[PDB]
């Protein structure tokens, strides 16, 4: 399921220029991206 | 604190030259600007001049400067008005005053009447209500002003009204109102006391029924 | 020349009302300008300086503004002994401190009817050779009052004085004096003499009469 | 014994300038530039009705002090012929024949300033013959007291006793004519003098040597270190009696100032010498001084130091005031002989100043100064507050207009100045109290309606400086900070709903006891001594020689090379700083629904949110049902990680402390400053130049020009003592931890901008001036000042830009 829902193509393809830019306004707050795109994660697999 | 005074009721004959004098205290004279200032009775007030401390410059109105003098006693702190009776219709009142920047002082004036002084005693005459209170005295024919009137000398004063003199074909005339209870007049005796001090006399009218 | 214009010319107000005097100029001053009170026949007392400064003595009830040209004095409460006339006085310059064409203050209550007491000569002054009547019309309000003299019911112009008081300090009256004389026989010649009052008060005027 | 003359009038008056070109319109030019005008100037001055009774008035007193004062004792005066011929053709020719008759029986010599030697025998009528024909008369400005062109008329060949002198010079360095110009002065401006002021054996190379410079150059670059080190002992020497203070009893700013009053002798000593005993006594003339001086004492002592300050201000009428001070005091023995002349002179005193429009707003302020002999100037000022708020705007909006590149501090200080308490400074008060209200609270200086709105100085300033370089934190700065009561107190507001003095509305005395706590930490604590003795400068070189090499109106130095160390050690920052700084912030309870109103009630958020809501999710498209089933338990999350207990001061300190705010111990460091960083100031073939003054002078001083300054931080560290966060009970604690990530962030943040705004091989370029002072304040660069060739007018208009003495023409 972690495939289908996160290991896709379009997935991968937003999540990376997430990591690398965006999130406007905050901008310099790169560092807490994988601190948000984990706990998405973690309530999908415990769930 | 100021004090600058000194005359009052100046008579002074035409073609004599006359000084009026303002006679301060109470400040250090070296510091402020000494000012002479002129008032018609019933009018406008108009400038003379200034001279101080020790500079002993002066500054007069261009309208004045003809006519009035000014000069200043330092050692005792006085100031002098010298025009002499070089007009006639000018008997009117002075006043000597002290700067405003401190803040305006003001002498009590001076009036000044130039004619020959052709004095007058006081006659005296009691307002009798017949008999029965209100009761009046009449000063007439007298010269110049002022007269000091009081009530038993001065004893009873509720219910005075001294009224103010008047000039007329170049005499003085002025009255004076008492009013007591009924009870007292003329149980009590009332008299009127008029002093002159130009003609220093003093006259004592017992007011009685008619 | 600097000309202060001083409006209105006559303030007539009630006890305690706040109120204002307005002096204007034709050019600027700056602050040189001060405020001056003088009451009837006696010396100014300055009131207020460089149209910003009160100065001492001075009841706090008195205050100022000064703008320009358009300079204003307040009376907050107005009282009895406030009551005269009032000079604004410039010092930008020193050819003579302009005062003001002067204002009045004056009151305005209760108009009263005077009490009017007539006189006729007495004893003493008839051994003299005159005869006065004199009558006093004490009281009154507004000052504004006529007297007429009456001998025989005919009036007589001839011969009147009249005098007046100022303005009351306590109860802002007015009082007044008038003195019909003649001479001893022209007394003796008639008979019914009267001092008429015309006041505002009432339409009538008031009559007191004697009889000789 | 006496002459034959008619017209005495004496009296004149000046002229005035002219303006042209694209020049700015204050004009205050100088001699030069006019080089053929002013021939035209006077002529047309001597087209007019008043000239033939002054140049009869100058022939007056010439034939007075030049012939007869050396005489008539034993030789009487007659003039029989005596003529002028003041045409309309502006030509003007004169023919004079004089006796003089020696009454005594003895014989005498006759004294006139020339070779004259005539005998005369007793009874005798010695002739004297004098002739001038028509000519055009010649024009040399001379000097003023406030030193303007004193034009006046030469003649250029006349037969005094049958002999021909050329060139003649009528009554030198006095004469009455009394036409001069408010806008043209005497001198060489600013350049003119550098063709010959400086060259080969001129006066600066001469008093300029190389031992001397570079000691200059030592100097310039301690002293700057020096005063700076002083300011920061002296502003925190002050506060730490401020802090100390137990509330209730108020202070002025002035009480403590003398408290260390010797501190601020030696800055503003080391600044300028001899000048600490001016504000030695400036700092003590109000009734709060412990040891109280008549302001007359003040201004009598160093009168040099007034003159200064006076010609190092920029408005040029001052001058005109310059010139009399001397007259003022020249020959006094003690403030009391000055009160005394001054009271003389008061009559001239008044009218001057009280004919300009503006002073005649300051026309009361010099009266009382005038009557009473205790005026005490910070007394004085707070006498009157009006007529010193009208000039300081005017001087301020000057300010403003002149340097727009600090376009918001010249914006602040203009509205703190317009309540009238803030000159209160000058009264006595409590001065935090008073300062808070002055800053920590909203103002409504208008009487439109209601201007509440215009809230306090400092957010102003903020969102000023701030005005976007952030979009979503501002609404954390409306919510906690431009809606703080704290920072903005809202007044008359307080006292409307309360009616009872609670304690929590009582916002003065919290935010009074934070503003003292903030200042006694950073007083005692920071700025302690023990803290300022860990810096010092090393000197590097000192060893090499540097040459001067000139050619004409050329000074260079042949190699410029001085860099000196300067040695932080461990230049220790505490904690708790940061923590009151915190403690400014508020502590209400109350941060869920801001929270909320930052990461998710915005504006573009809500954007992204409505267009996830209607579409999107590419792939799945269908499931939108639960859409609603995903957005609520991350913000779930997000909101049951911050504790209710907690507040903005912890997540801030989260972020800034990492160890929780109840586990912090103040003793510990927080930023870490060690290490010493070097100034390489170097060049070669450096010109020197005579650097100056505002106004008009004898002294002068120096610079060297476009030193090539580098400045390199390389070789130095700037940490934090605690790098590694600790957080046992951190705000968004738990598995959707966040805090440690802001720590994180905020590390790298601080090294990259630390990479930037510390160390970056700074480099820039000024032009070092000193003004070398010997000991007995005696500078060895100056001029006399009397020769009208040595006087250098620093506002004079650059004359090679372009003046004409016409009308736009």
């Amino acid at each position: 399921l972690d495939k289908l829902l996160f290991k896709g193509e379009s997935y991968k393809a937003m999540k990376d220029k997430y990591i690398k830019e965006g999130f406007p306004g905050y901008g310099w707050a790169k560092g807490v991206v994988p601190g948000a795109f984990e706990s998405i994660e973690n309530t999908f697999k415990s769930a | 604190q100021v004090q600058l005074q000194q005359p009052g009721a100046e008579l002074v004959k035409p073609g004599a030259s006359v000084k009026l004098s303002c006679k301060a205290s109470g400040y250090s004279f070296i510091t402020y600007w000494m000012r002479w200032v002129r008032q018609r009775p019933g009018q406008g007030l108009e400038w003379i001049g200034q001279i101080n401390p020790s500079n002993g410059h002066t500054n007069y109105d261009e309208k004045f400067k003809d006519r009035a003098t000014l000069t200043v006693d330092k050692s005792s702190t006085t100031a002098y008005l010298q025009l002499s009776s070089l007009t006639s219709d000018d008997s009117a009142v002075y006043f000597c005053a002290r700067s405003w920047e401190a803040m305006d002082y003001w002498g009590q004036g001076t009036s000044v009447t130039v004619s020959s002084a052709k004095t007058t005693a006081p006659s005296v005459y009691p307002l009798a209500p017949v008999c029965g209170v209100t009761l009046g005295c009449l000063v007439k024919g007298y010269f110049p002003e002022p007269v000091t009137l009081t009530w038993n000398s001065g004893s009873l004063s509720s219910g005075v009204h001294t009224f103010p003199a008047v000039l007329q074909s170049d005499l003085y005339t002025l009255s004076s109102s008492v009013t007591v209870t009924s009870s007292t007049w003329p149980s009590q005796s009332i008299t009127c006391n008029v002093a002159h001090p130009a003609s220093s006399t003093k006259v004592d009218k017992k007011i009685e029924p008619r | 020349d600097i000309v202060l214009t001083q409006s209105p010319a006559t303030l007539s107000v009630t006890p305690g009302d706040s109120v204002s005097l307005s002096c204007r100029a034709s050019q600027g001053i700056s602050n040189n300008l001060h405020w001056y009170q003088q009451k009837s026949h006696e010396s100014p007392r300055l009131l207020i300086k460089y149209a910003s400064q009160s100065f001492s003595g001075i009841p706090s009830r008195f205050s100022g503004s000064g703008s320009g040209t358009v300079f204003t004095l307040t009376i907050n409460s107005v009282e009895t002994e406030d009551f005269g006339v009032y000079f604004c006085q410039q010092s930008y310059s020193w050819p003579i401190f302009t005062f003001g064409s002067g204002t009045n203050l004056q009151i305005k209550r209760a108009d009263a009817a005077p009490t009017v007491s007539i006189f006729p000569p007495s004893s003493e002054q008839l051994t003299s050779g005159g005869a006065s009547v004199v009558c006093f019309l004490n009281n009154f309000y507004p000052k504004d009052i006529n007297v007429k003299w009456k001998i025989d019911g005919s009036e007589r112009q001839n011969g009147v004085l009249n005098s007046w008081t100022d303005q009351d300090s306590k109860d802002s009256t007015y009082s007044m004096s008038s003195t019909l004389t003649l001479t001893k026989d022209e007394y003796e010649r008639h008979n019914s003499y009267t001092c008429e009052a015309t006041h505002k008060t009432s339409t009538s005027p008031i009559v007191k009469s004697f009889n000789r």
